[PDB]
RNA sequence: UUUGCUACAUCGAUGUCGGCUCUUCCCACCCUGGAGGUGCAGCUGCCUCCAAGGGUAGGGCUGCCCGCCCGUUAAAGGGGAGCGUGAGCUGGGUUUAGACCGUCGCGAGACAGGUCGGACUCUAAGGGUAGGGAGUGCGGACCGCUUGAGGGGAAGGAACCCCUAGUACGAGAGGAACAGGGUUCCGGGGCCUCCAGUUUACCGGUUGUCCGGUAGGGCAAUGCCGGGCAGCCGCGCCCUGAGGGGUAACCGCUGAAAGCAUCUAAGCGGGAACCCCUCCCCUAAAAGAGGCGGUCAGGCGCCGGGGCCUUCCCCUAGAAGAGGGGGUUGAUGGGGUGGGGAUGUAAGCUCCAAGGUUGUAAGACCGAGGAGUUUAGUCCGCCACUCCCAAUCAGGCUCCCCC
RNA sequence: CAGCCUGGGGCCUCGUGAACGCCCUGAGCCGGUGCACAGUCCGGCAUCUCCCUACACCGAGAGAAGACCCCGUGGAGCUUCA
RNA sequence: GCGUCUGAGGGGUAACCCAGGCUAGGGAACUCGGCAAAUUAGCCCCGUAACUUCGGGAGAAGGGGUGCCUAUCGUGGUUUAA
RNA sequence: AUCUAGUCCGGGGCAGGCUGAAGGUGGGGGAAACCCCACUGGAGGGCCGAAUAGGGGUUCUGACGUGCAAUUCGUUCCCUUG
């Protein structure tokens, strides 16, 4: 008789669809934070996974101080491309439009890998001279600057493709004209991630998690499957009823598309920055993506998404605590993934 | 630390060890030499994929 | 009592109605567990227990004194695998408990073969007549 | 939400008990949150008011429902949806035909008494739901980036432990709370480094038989047995703040009606797991159908041209579509060579072999198997380098706006 | 407390080629009205068109002049103290 | 003698269904009910309880052995054959 | 009365194994009656057992249920010298 139990899945989440890009951008930022002008987020691409040990932080954790051992994500994150400057006001309606984009690749940052994905200006349409006097012009009723960057995946061997990824990162600092100034001086040149991020940080990871089809609703929602004789009987994997109503017959479990859902991760911390590839790379290589050979970050955890997944990381927008640098690492596990 | 099988060594975080009624301690580096002990009671001196062929 | 304070978890070994050696020297040889102290679950899931758990015993085999009465006990060892957090796997050659008294204290005045630390550092008095604790 | 009363609807049929599966609602509140009273010292109790955001589990007995009982728990609340749900299952109960017993009947036979056996049909016109593709509109053809009216969410809930503190309180016995930390369990979302499962790729052993023997193979639903990479998976691992505004029950301030008093009438201040924002997911088919950067060469309707798609080589993706890449200005797939792996040390040849057949003897001949050559041979739905081979040929659609 | 693997279907394509539902095509839903549970009526809130797969909750879904129950100065077989 | 129990092709082979293989820890906690599935299994030697209508129970229950190679021994058949 | 029920007349069948009744013979005992053992013998509405040898039709309340079929197919089973 009616016993309790929870509904299967989130009601939150629907509809499960297919993500509609590869590189999603976040809706909301973190607040100012009581900083100096500095990106917000950076751009990068799983590779692979391994462990590592380390020498607990946390001064709150019961194993402080202690040795103990911890699973990591490597990601791949070579230098990114600013391409352009995008200014934000409160139009007539009263909305968040966009006010003028300032673009700078003509005098350094002739570019035609990024013709791969924009047709983009000719030496006849370089009047940009006049978009940033419209910013001046504005200045003082401007909200957000945000720096459009690309991707540079040519660097990256193992991602077999050269055409890039375009998204747009917000600043975050001092005043607006002091953030006007700052997004001048990385326009057309390469952003490393040291400029970014630093070790010990905790970060949110936005992307795209690996696909896997139309499925029942024994992968899609975990229902119980029918118990003894159904198993043998007419048909097992499935629900009962689809409701008692004819009130347009409600959200009850159905079978269809599961994973490439975007979704986003919180509490992410970063142990490591390294340059020197042969610390981190296993004998053998990464097994089903190559091998790494660019800047790479180590991400204690799991991230969402397959191998070669383009990922957006974000500063933490509710973050549990606040570290300090160097988590120590003792031992970095090299040995072959195959066997 | 060394397997109690094939003889090798076993790198931090994987294995697996072994207790048994009598206090005594056992190492696998693999579920190939645990199944080799304590399964099918092959003995290693006849395989020279094992440090104790010689 | 002690040591719950670290992460006290592992993985599911025992259930209701799985049957343990009495690992100490109080009469019974046999049991099977009828309790779990603790645990509040979900519908149609079997309440579980790991190392350093409090259970409660029905003795199935043994002295006719102790024969066919209920008492508290907690695991010592069990067959399934569990990791340290050093990260390193262990494993014992059966599900043993050890049988105490209602404040603590082991019934027995010997405990036979070897015990997890994890129960050794949770009870302190059952450390106190364990021989070797691995 | 029971059981009756009535006989309005259905008798050319609305499948009639219980259980399982899955969804949602009510509040008359069992626990979690707030406030008060007490014959409230503390701990524990009892009672009243607000509040439905979250939870309410595992078993023994009976076809059950109810109920009794076992070990726990923060608590293991009570009801509705055609006593929700048989074009979802089941078939224990019940209401056919067969049969036994007791009572009743002259009998044929009856019981509302017990017992044994007894069929569960259907390929979804329409709606709904879960997902995936095209078209028209906004708005001449395209490439790219966005906002955040609107919509949904439980995305988190709870307990145990540390210190506070053997402190307050109390004769003693006993024994808290706020602030601040940790973990575990239930729910949500993800992942494959470790471990576990699988692994009709692969490697080996071996039984019976067939291919003349050895070697190599066919068959025995991989013949069976052992191991097993990638991938997928859980029994493994990671993430899963709080704050602002508005209030509920109520608690207070100033203050009269009504010289006083008074939290209320005017006038103010506080005050909850509640509601709205912050956060997460879908969002320009939002008709007020948004914003921003760029391309549509040139010459005199024609020449010429830009773009997109199929074809071609593929995988991150995939029921078909779609998505994500490469296309010689190239490492996209294969070949070659290295690396890293799975089995377990190939065939042939040399030596030994319990014995036997010979040979005057010397010697040579058979022999399950052992050792050497030999981390061998076979294999790799992983990685690197290298243009050796192939990404060629061909077809279709649509545009040249502004100036 | 489910996971992985295999044979035959399902899925995509060529050939052959039916049946049941059918006043109508006009069927989104919530509260009502009414022989007392409406696709069509009243009041609202919604709603751009077409196609593919999957699910069976609703159409008091389809299939059979209800076997239960009562009636008819309808039967048939059995019984006996009619 | 047949590939004529007379329709085929494509597919990194979706969900799901009909048949089948395997699963760590636990071992009936499932369910009206151990339904279904698993376990055991041939032959030789030893050994075998209560009960009993003295015939049975009885293959009760339970324990040990089994391949390959190299040689032998014993018993018997048959051949004009003590 | 080509189905089916019973009967009468004339025909055709049941692979392969096991147990071992009465009877018979020879040892060993006791004076005796008679007892024990070994072998031989081959009884019985005895036992195990061939998808499709023949016969049946219990389970899964398995598949099918606009069928292969107006009663079939698969698994698990029952009988087989009367």
């Amino acid at each position: 008789r009616k016993l309790s139990s929870p509904r299967r899945g989130s009601a939150g989440l629907r509809p499960r669809k297919r993500a509609d890009e590869i590189l999603p951008t976040p809706k909301n930022w973190p607040l100012v934070n009581l900083k100096e002008p500095k990106l917000l987020g950076f751009i990068g691409y799983k590779a692979g996974m391994t462990h590592v040990y380390m020498i607990d932080d946390k001064p709150t954790s019961p194993n402080y101080g202690k040795e103990v051992y911890t699973p990591v994500t490597i990601v791949e994150s070579p230098p990114i491309l600013g391409l352009a400057l995008r200014a934000y006001h409160i139009d007539s309606k009263g909305e968040l439009s966009v006010l003028v984009d300032y673009w700078a690749n003509f005098e350094e940052g002739s570019l035609k890998y990024l013709k791969r994905k924009i047709t983009s200006l000719k030496v006849d349409s370089s009047k940009m001279k006049e978009k940033l006097d419209l910013i001046q012009k504005n200045l003082n009723n401007i909200t957000y600057m945000r720096l459009l960057v690309s991707t540079q995946p040519w660097l990256v061997p193992s991602l077999g493709k050269k055409r890039p990824e375009i998204v747009e990162i917000q600043i975050g600092g001092g005043s607006i004209q002091d953030q006007l100034n700052y997004g001048l001086s990385l326009l057309g040149k390469q952003i490393p991630v040291r400029d970014v991020f630093r070790e010990g940080q905790l970060t949110d990871i936005i992307g795209v998690t690996k696909g896997k089809g139309f499925q029942g609703v024994i992968k899609r929602y975990s229902v119980v499957e029918f118990p003894r004789w159904h198993k043998h009987r007419k048909g097992s994997r499935k629900i009962g009823a689809r409701g008692p109503s004819i009130s347009t017959p409600s959200y009850v479990p159905q079978p269809g598309q599961l994973g490439f859902h975007r979704r986003t991760e919180y509490n992410k911390r970063i142990i490591k920055i390294g340059d020197n590839v042969n610390e981190i790379n296993p004998a053998g290589g990464i097994v089903n993506y190559g091998l790494v050979k660019n800047t790479y970050l180590v991400i204690e955890g799991s991230v969402l998404g397959s191998r070669k997944r383009p990922l957006f990381l974000r500063y933490p927008i509710r973050p549990s605590w606040s570290p300090e640098s160097a988590p120590k690492i003792t031992y970095v596990n090299l040995a072959s993934q195959q066997g | 630390r060394q397997c109690s099988f094939c003889g090798k060594d076993i790198l931090p975080g994987t294995g697996l060890m072994y207790v048994r009624n009598d206090g005594s301690l056992l190492w696998f580096c693999s579920s190939k030499c645990r199944k080799s002990m304590l399964k099918l009671h092959r003995d290693p001196k006849k395989l020279k994929w094992t440090k104790s062929y010689l | 009592m002690n040591v719950l304070g670290s992460r006290k978890g592992f993985t599911p070994a025992l259930q209701h109605n799985s049957s343990v050696v009495v690992a100490d020297n109080s009469g019974a040889k046999e049991a099977v567990i009828i309790g779990i102290y603790g645990y509040r679950g979900v519908l149609r899931r079997v309440p579980f227990a790991n190392i350093a758990d409090l259970v409660m015993v029905s003795v199935r085999k043994g002295s006719p004194d102790v024969r066919k009465q209920k008492f508290k006990a907690v695991i010592v060892r069990q067959r399934m695998p569990f990791r340290r957090p050093d990260g390193t796997w262990i494993s014992f050659e059966d599900n043993a408990v050890v049988i105490i008294n209602p404040d603590g204290t082991p019934k027995g005045t010997e405990v036979r073969g070897p015990i997890a630390r994890e129960a050794a550092e949770r009870w302190p008095k059952i450390a106190s007549v364990a021989t070797m604790v691995i």
